[PDB]
DNA sequence: CGGGGGACAGCGCGTACGTGCGTTTAAGCGGTGCTAGAGCTGTCTACGACCAATTGAGCGGCCTCGGCACCGGGATTCTCCAG
DNA sequence: GCTCTAGCACCGCTTAAACGCACGTACGCGCTGTCCCCCGCGTTTTAACCGCCAAGGGGATTACTCCCTAGTCTCCAGGCACG
């Protein structure tokens, strides 16, 4: 039921694919755990907000509408699921 | 004996509604009173922006010899344009990816 | 002798392929497991729309490609091409957090 | 039937039929356009509200949005937008 | 004949004397406090307005501005403000 | 009445003192030109915004209230001038 | 020989003195006249109170100085104690202009 | 007593003030614009008449001038003109 | 007892006269019938032409810092554009002179 | 289906005969490519006019009638096929 | 596993502001008159907001075919290799 | 439309700012060695993806009924103007 380690579920070659989308040619070996950490920290930054809207809505299920609202609160407005 | 219901958008000669835009200004709670030039002006600027970006989207699609517009074409269309980029710097497009913007020294010689 | 491409050539081919590509670069179900895990850290037994998982996915990868674009600029700033943790720390400190 | 989820659907298709008769529209691109219209409308409406509070005005007409377009949209798009908005409001006055 | 200007003058001075009775205050610091109160009040008001927009609520409630405190105010000051606000509304409705 | 080139009125030692507050030890002679250029860019943006505010208000004198409104818009909120 | 310090010691004294300092770093009159220069560049016959000139002043040192903390973080990233313009426009680009 | 001589006066003045409010007019330039609009009008009109002869249609519709403006007007100028006329005739049929 | 007068130019949102061009096509004697969209189409075309050239002429007048348009501004405006050059290659402009055109060999050194 | 080079079907010796009609006695190698280029330009203009006629004729096969019409419009009126 | 690419420090080498100190001048500091317009007050009218009705375009749903997703083979290009 | 007040305009001393030159020292960085570390590719594993099926939590909707909240009349009292 409870999950303990899925930050390693975002695999190192998947991070390599992301960095190729970011245009990175050479990636250091210490990069990948740090990317896991910063994506992790960004997920607290997003999801505390998203859970905060969700508990304002007296709901239990996370919706993409609140995801859009949380991302646009931080000035990283996401097109493609609003409306 | 009422007059025929003719549309305010065609009174503007435009397609984005005076009605919906005026309604979301009134119910968006931005002012107590809203002038009549406000929704027609704002619908006009949205129609200008929409026409410009779908022009660039259509040219991007025909450049890739494809018929139906895709968010790849949209994202390409946005960051060819400097003032659109300055308008939409902090906005991320769904499934758009990144336009090829490759820095020179990491390219091979 | 089996043919072997030089180091960096396949890297540039991956760059060109993935800039041309538009699809997702993360396996979707381990991502969903991770976001359910971190949601459980803040509120127990939350449920996720699959589209909400996709939205968190695309926002997350957009955040990551923005940060990596910043760190590429930091790496070419530092007369280097291998990106380092100091580049990521620099990019985050410049962006204001 | 379900309740209507209001959008900008037919408007984006008709403006495309004006500007490019032959190309098609995907649902993802249409969602992008919906969120774009939502974002730009939200920005301009919020800045119009800001100018309403700032000049102690309870009234928002085309002049404050002309102010806001001069604020937000940079340069070329700004003066373009002012041009067709002025044409639109003149045809509105001429009905 | 001049016009009254609304400020936070004696209120900030009172809470200053509550937290530090023996200290003084400058007018430049008072401008800083007045703009600070205006800016934080505006931030909370804007996020509360957006939250009421998102959940189709046509009223501003203490629950959703508490939500806004969790949003804007970070970390430990957030739960201190929650304690302060819940205590305040407790002794307010008991009054 | 009309002026041409008062942009050097922000003198080079003023820029040096600014960078000393910014904690720059060594300031190259090349630096002062783009500092004047970016200062021109930022003030051009801010005064464009402020002039738009004042012309909206049908006045001919710029107030500091409109200045701090322009700083609210562009994201450099300033405290202490009646905002 | 007369009294003379090594390079940087007077610079450190300058850095310490003007981080301690609260008074104004730039001259008043050429700043006001430059504001007027930009003003009549846009609309002629535009006037300014002294408080507005102070406000644009405060904004100028805030913006420029903030660019200098961003800039010398870039400079220490590049292992250098002397800053170069590329630090400034790269910092402006990372900030998202 | 004088006989009135028709020209294109107020139309060129209004369109200039719509594109440049702060730019003035000299009368010889005004004659140049009169001769321009007359010249291009007669070019399009003669080409349209030749098309009506050529396809043996007794009429000149919007489609004849659509043909004629890719005939005489070049390219992007022609396609912008086609778009302008297309939106113009849709507004005309809507009114 | 009668509808209020609305010009066809206001119906199309144009400010060139639709009725004048319709008359001048009737009495220019080009066909015995003219479709209704034809004169408004032509007036819109000339509107785009005149708007384009008055953008160019006003911009040129600002570039020589003169407030009023002059045929010299017009002749710079036409001759600095390629497609207007093809459109008016065989056109004489009164007091417009010639575009500044010096050949490379005419320069010294 | 589609064709990618029939410009060269108007061959180098064919261009040589065409210039032999004009009286040209010596032809360097650089002329021929530009002659096919301006051949493409002129015939492109003529066929643009012709297909604009043809689409206006609401037909799908080009006749010589609209050909001589387009040659009339461009100013190189052709005898032999009128009417 | 293998390997080539990258990173980075020592040595050196040319370099460029930092800083000491005299000068200028014009900003800084104190002083005076006027009016532009900033701001406050009275009028009112342009103007916008709300409600019954009514309709008409806009949206939910379904179905179709063909542009596009999926599939297969040779060329061209990139690159690398060997000549 | 009025008015009144601080900005605009003009005036007169005062060395601080600026500035410029000159000595001096540190600054960046290229070559090149040197060491090292991660990409390319091959191979092996394994659960991701697919695709297929059961089940129920709650999202969303409709209704009900009651909690609440702006508005207004009015009254008075503490914050702002003023000293």
């Amino acid at each position: 039921k409870v999950l303990r380690d899925n930050i390693q579920g975002i695999t190192k070659p998947a991070i390599r694919r992301l960095a190729r989308r970011g245009g990175v040619k050479r990636i250091s070996g210490l990069i990948y755990e740090e990317t896991r950490g910063v994506l992790k920290v960004f997920l607290e930054n997003v999801i505390r907000d998203a859970v905060t809207y969700t508990e304002h809505a007296k709901r239990k299920t996370v919706t993409a509408m609140d995801v859009v609202y949380a991302l646009k609160r931080q000035g990283r407005t996401l097109y493609g699921f609003g409306g | 004996a009422r007059a025929k219901a003719k549309t305010r958008s065609s009174r503007a000669g435009l397609q984005f509604p005076v009605g919906r835009v005026h309604r979301l200004l009134r119910k968006g709670n931005y002012s107590e009173r809203v002038g009549a030039g406000a929704p027609v002006y704002l619908a006009a600027v949205l129609e200008y922006l929409t026409a410009e970006i779908l022009e660039l989207a259509g040219n991007a699609a025909r450049d890739n010899k494809k018929t139906r517009i895709i968010p790849r074409h949209l994202q390409l269309a946005i960051r060819n344009d400097e003032e659109l980029n300055k308008l939409l710097g902090r906005v991320t497009i769904a499934q758009g990816g990144v336009l090829p913007n490759i820095q020179a020294v990491l390219l091979p010689k | 002798k089996p043919h072997r491409y030089r180091p960096g050539t396949v890297a540039l081919r991956e760059i060109r392929r993935y800039q041309k590509s538009t699809e997702l670069l993360i396996r979707k179900l381990p991502f969903q497991r991770l976001v359910r895990e971190i949601a459980q850290d803040f509120k127990t037994d939350l449920r996720f729309q699959s589209s909400a998982v996709m939205a968190l996915q695309e926002a997350s990868e957009a955040y990551l490609v923005g940060l990596f674009e910043d760190t590429n600029l930091a790496a070419i700033h530092a007369k280097r091409v291998t990106i380092m943790p100091k580049d990521i720390q620099l990019a985050r400190r410049i962006r204001g957090e | 039937k379900r309740s209507r989820k209001e959008s900008y659907s037919v408007y984006v298709y008709k403006v495309l039929k004006q500007v490019h008769p032959d190309t098609g529209i995907s649902s993802k691109a249409m969602g992008i356009m919906n969120s774009f219209v939502n974002d730009i409308f939200e920005r301009i409406a919020g800045e119009a509200s800001r100018l309403a509070h700032y000049n102690k005005r309870s009234t928002i007409t085309s002049r404050e949005i002309q102010t806001a377009v001069r604020l937000l949209l940079p340069g070329e798009l700004a003066k373009h937008a002012v041009s067709e908005g002025t044409k639109a409001v003149t045809k509105y006055t001429s009905a």
